[PDB]
């Protein structure tokens, strides 16, 4: 109950990761190649925490403990070239040489799993490694079907060999607007029913939102992949902000199962972070906490295509970093609880998880986001992503009438009742959204 | 699981997979005498694709060119490149098909190409990440459509799990450079449509109009064609061999673009299509790109786009993009361009990104979509046969070898049913 | 245990001898003055094997070369590398066996032979580790096949505990130079299967064939052949002259490829088989010698392989090689290839590795194996007789002497026997 192992699977998992090492990296005081240089803190490892996800090597090196597993070797050579080398251990870069697809037509069946016995029997020396294991971190692209396929397996592999660690899965979902390949939708939907059985907390981030907000809140023309990376990478390390960093009330991840799950039903979480601004606005604006939150209320920051105001209030946590005061935050939810905000429901009935943490908020170099002294990370399990799945499932219906690639995926081994299935659990995932905001 | 086999046959074929060397070995550079000139990683191991590593640091191509007229080599180990040719890939035989379908390979065809066969094998067990395999012919030409077809045959045959590759020259309905050209080439698709999994709709008129258009070019030469192809034929592949946002593969085409094996014609756009005099005087961006790629006069099918309808579209980018700029235009065209594609994806899209520039150029695409069109040019050679080949004549020189009416009116079936699949998926 | 001594007899064993005499002498180094050129110690104790030490620092061979023509030698001594021969070596008659085998040695060959002899003893005691006998001769050829039959009886007559060696050329059952050359052949074989522990089977029109595929030799020369067979029969010995992973000898051949010394008949290949203009553009490594080792045109027996089935197959690597190389590409032709293995041993395999790198190449190895291919050959002699012979057309020429018909009731017997041990062992 001490580390957490991390995995990205796809291209732009990969480059998620990267990103966030990166990060680790600079607010940790590591190089971009390790021992040391040099050690800073007291506390960064010793005392622990680290170890947390870079294993303390006995001669005082610095390595993640992460898996890069894929089938385009591509993916692997890019880290391998560069300046990860020396983090990554070799046996943990998992280098793919069959390409036949990208990826889901063969990731999620018999092609994959011959595959898997390696990287599980890696994942078990790797924690044998350790000593005990708190939880997962996933990040895979939705889009790409490597991700969805190979993460999935992986899900129900570890989720069978042990089914008592916590699973945070950090899904990239294609595009509501348009999508990049037509095949994205059935990566998301043909796992979404194993997602449901397999996941504890899952956590949903957009590339239209992100986009949008680097056009309109970075004032940048031409956003890039590489922006994007690097926020979902603050967002990402400030959750996973008590955890490195001491603070006046810690946040267990266990806690967030506790309180914003209390059922064996809906345990999505959306996320949020603010304030986001660039380096030339930061001579103009010291707001307080308030406003930062109705930042975090805004449909655009939310990470969703969506407005998250009309839906019903779900509990929810908020995670603060830097100098903050307990009167001016309990002041900013009153206000909030006042506006009338969100439907509240009778079951918690008002609970707001408040999180305080010593460190300041921090940025990337690489990222045009400006140092704050104060920022919000606000997770609420909200219901206003139905209107999300239902818009994709209507895609479904639209794009089942002729069924599109029953063809290829008969052919393989499937049939037209795992997407009868799926699009009756999708129905009943929706259907209980609307209901667990209707019973109060 | 990268490496790629050329498979050259046909007369057009042979110039056309020259052409494609050059274009290969100036894209990413090496000089005939075997010095190394990649830049610098990247372009080291990509190579392996297409060449092997020989004694001494010299690299050799993996590619069997087949003809029955040996005088085309010597107008390529001569000429420009073709020096790295080992002299085994030479397989050669005399004199000639006929320029026919009954001797192309159903008598005379099928006896070198057992050792034809046999040195696929031998390649085989030579190659370590078989890829795909690219065949260039000609669809009226007697040689390409001649033993083509039988060289589909036994690619199936020995390789059940392994993709095909198709780019038959089609020829235009009204130029007619022998009586029977249009015979073969609907004898030839006879088994195409049954033995390929995608092919590409290639017409010398379209390149011609395009040449008069744009390029406002005087002499009539096969070489700027070749080059024009080729450079085509480049692109479809830099996603693979070149890592961006979303790698594209031959079978990511099946999967995406194809919408079932029986339909797997395709029409080719390319953009820019800009000449020498025009390049001081416009901005190269990807929304001219896009409005070059759904221009009615800039792909090579040659049909009529906005008379009919698409099926579905993609988009193969090269060199350095944003996200933003490709996506926007998507959203764009989406929205102007709704009326022609099909309401049932509902958005017809495929997207690759690659990293590298293109050749002589700063930013280039591919088009590869599914319209209604090809329907009319086959109802259009259907019509052909219908009025020419009612009068019998010059018939006998196929039939004296053993040729039934029964595989003719089969082959008349076989368009029906392409035509009605065109129609499904209606125009 | 290493000394060897060179037997010459016939037309061709000349030729043959010679050439592996310059083969030999251009590979571990020496001029013809008596200059010494090794490099350094290995090649110095290893040439006491065919050389002596004469006076004043000289090497002269250990060599008793016969034939009833005088005219051969005289091509030997003032043409390329024959003055090492010391005058007593030339032992020859007048003036011709008759190109039959009824006076090859029943009655007139007997005269010179016990001279012969008395010098096989005293060089026998002028030898210290004589260790095998090498005799080339031909199968179909009046004094090969005469007096070379002989001559290995009286050889294991004097020496029981040495075994023998048998280089004999097989005719091919389409030429046929004389109408009783392969009478002759089996007149000889009638002896040779019951006085020798082991031969090859050489075909010339396998030369000629392998020449005219990957050599591409314009002039049929015999002389390129004999560079040929003297190559293999050098690499043949390597293992034992140079010492490996694992050293082979002639009694290591008799213990593993021979199943019994009534089947002793084997199938030679070599490799690599390339020709001027194909040597920078190919990468010689030792996957690519097995795949021209089991080509079923690279053998000289000249059978086909894949229509029958192997007992057992030997590989003789030269140069430096790694152990991991060849055990790997072991396992990939017993998986790929395991059909054409017998059932029983299971694992047709016999190694040896030697040091250094075959002359004018870097990497080469021989093919030793058993099939059941020569049973083919054998009924095809066989049927010749029976067709040829039961009209008893210059017959005389062999029965004025004495012959009986019991002689060739017998030898038809014998190559029955034979075939029914190349079907036990059943093909």
């Amino acid at each position: 109950m001490r580390e957490v192992i991390s995995i990205n699977v796809g291209q732009a998992g990969c480059q998620i990761g990267n990103a966030c090492w990166e990060l680790y990296s600079l607010e940790h005081g590591i190089k971009p190649d390790g021992h040391l240089e040099d050690g800073l803190s007291k506390p960064k490892g010793g005392e622990e925490g680290f170890s947390t996800f870079f294993h303390e090597t006995g001669y005082g090196k610095f390595v993640p403990r992460a898996i890069y597993v894929d089938l385009e070797p591509n993916v692997i050579d890019e880290v391998r070239n560069g300046p990860y080398k020396d983090l990554f251990h070799p046996e943990q870069l998992i280098s793919g040489k069959e390409d036949a697809a990208n990826n889901y037509a063969r990731g999620h069946y018999t092609v994959g799993r011959e595959i898997l016995g390696d990287v599980l029997d890696r994942i078990r020396k790797l924690a044998d490694q350790c000593d005990g294991l708190q939880g997962f971190l996933f990040t895979h692209s939705l889009g790409g079907g490597t991700g969805s396929g190979l993460g999935s397996l992986l899900l129900e592999e570890l989720s069978a060999e042990y089914g008592k660690k916590s699973k945070l899965e950090f899904a990239v979902y294609p595009a509501p607007q348009v999508s990049t390949s037509v095949v994205e939708p059935y990566n998301t939907v043909l796992t979404t029913h194993t997602t449901l059985e397999h996941a504890d907390c899952t956590f949903m981030v957009d590339n239209e939102a992100i986009y949008d907000m680097c056009k309109r809140n970075l004032d940048i023309p031409r956003p890039s992949f590489a922006n994007l990376n690097n926020l979902i990478a603050q967002v990402v390390s400030s959750v996973t902000a008590s955890l490195r960093f001491d603070g006046s009330l810690n946040v267990d991840l266990n806690e967030f199962q506790t309180n914003l799950v209390p059922y064996p039903r809906i345990h999505f979480p959306l996320v949020s972070y603010s304030p986001v601004l660039s380096k030339s606005k930061a001579f103009h604006e010291s707001n307080s906490v308030s406003e930062i939150t109705n930042a975090c209320f805004e449909p655009g920051n939310q990470m969703v295509k969506c407005d998250p105001r009309d839906g019903k209030y779900m509990a929810t946590c908020l995670l603060y970093r830097g100098d903050v005061v307990t009167r001016d935050v309990q002041r900013a939810v009153e206000q909030v609880k006042n506006k009338k905000t969100v439907q509240l429901v009778d079951w918690c009935p008002t609970g707001f998880k408040i999180g305080i943490c010593y460190e300041p908020p921090t940025a990337t170099p690489n990222s045009q986001l400006a140092t704050v002294d104060r920022a919000v990370c606000m997770l609420s399990n909200t219901t206003s992503i139905a209107e999300a799945w239902k818009r994709i499932d209507r895609k479904f219906d639209l794009m089942y009438a002729k069924r599109a690639f029953v063809h290829w995926y008969v052919g393989e081994g499937m049939e037209e009742g795992e997407f009868t299935e799926a699009r009756e659990d999708l129905a009943a995932l929706e259907r209980d959204y609307i209901e667990v905001g209707a019973d109060s | 699981m990268r490496e790629i086999i050329h498979i050259s046959t046909g007369q057009c074929g042979n110039q056309i997979g020259a052409a494609f060397w050059e274009t290969i070995c100036g894209e990413h550079g090496l000089d005939f005498n075997g010095t190394y000139h990649g830049h610098d990683d990247i372009q080291k191991e990509r190579l392996n694709v297409y060449f092997n590593e020989a004694s001494s640091g010299k690299w050799v191509p993996r590619s069997i060119n087949v003809d029955l007229e040996p005088g085309t080599i010597d107008a390529v180990r001569n000429s420009a490149i073709g020096n790295l040719f080992r002299p085994d890939n030479y397989i050669f035989g005399q004199s000639s098909a006929g320029n026919v379908w009954a001797k192309g390979h159903y008598t005379e065809g099928a006896e070198l190409v057992d050792s034809v066969m046999d040195v696929i094998r031998r390649e085989a067990e030579g190659c370590d990440s078989l890829q795909g395999f690219q065949i260039t012919h000609s669809l009226g030409g007697g040689t390409g459509s001649g033993m083509g077809t039988l060289l589909i045959s036994k690619i199936r045959e020995e390789f059940p799990d392994r993709m095909m590759a198709t780019f038959s020259v089609l020829p235009s309905p009204k130029t007619s450079d022998t009586v029977v050209e249009p015979y073969n080439a609907t004898l030839s698709v006879h088994q195409l449509v049954e033995h390929s999994d995608e092919t590409f709709c290639i017409d010398n008129e379209a390149l011609y109009d395009i040449c008069q258009r744009t390029l406002k070019l005087n002499q009539p030469s096969y070489g700027d064609l070749n080059n024009l192809v080729s450079s085509v034929m480049s692109g479809v592949t830099t996603s693979l061999r070149y890592p961006g946002q979303l790698n594209s593969d031959l079978r990511k085409l099946a999967v995406n673009l194809v919408p079932f094996p029986r339909l797997h014609f395709f029409m080719v756009g390319y953009a820019p299509l800009t000449a020498i005099g025009s390049q001081s005087f416009r901005s190269l961006t990807v929304p001219e790109l896009t409005q070059q790629m759904f221009d009615a006069k800039n792909m090579m099918a040659a049909a009529d786009p906005r008379n009919g309808r698409y099926l579905t579209v993609a988009a193969f980018f090269r060199g350095k993009v944003s996200v933003k700029e490709v996506e926007d235009e998507m959203h764009k065209v989406q929205s102007k361009n709704s009326d022609y594609f099909v309401e049932w994806i509902p958005n017809n899209v495929q997207t690759a990104v690659c990293s590298v520039a293109p050749q002589g150029l700063d930013m280039a695409a591919t088009f590869i979509a599914n319209s209604t069109s090809i329907q009319e040019l086959f109802k259009r050679v259907g019509d052909q046969f219908s009025a020419m080949f009612k009068r019998k004549a010059f018939l006998h020189w196929y039939t004296s070898e053993g040729m039934d009416e029964l595989e003719f009116s089969e082959a008349e079936s076989n368009m029906n049913d392409l035509v009605s699949e065109y129609q499904q998926y209606q125009e």
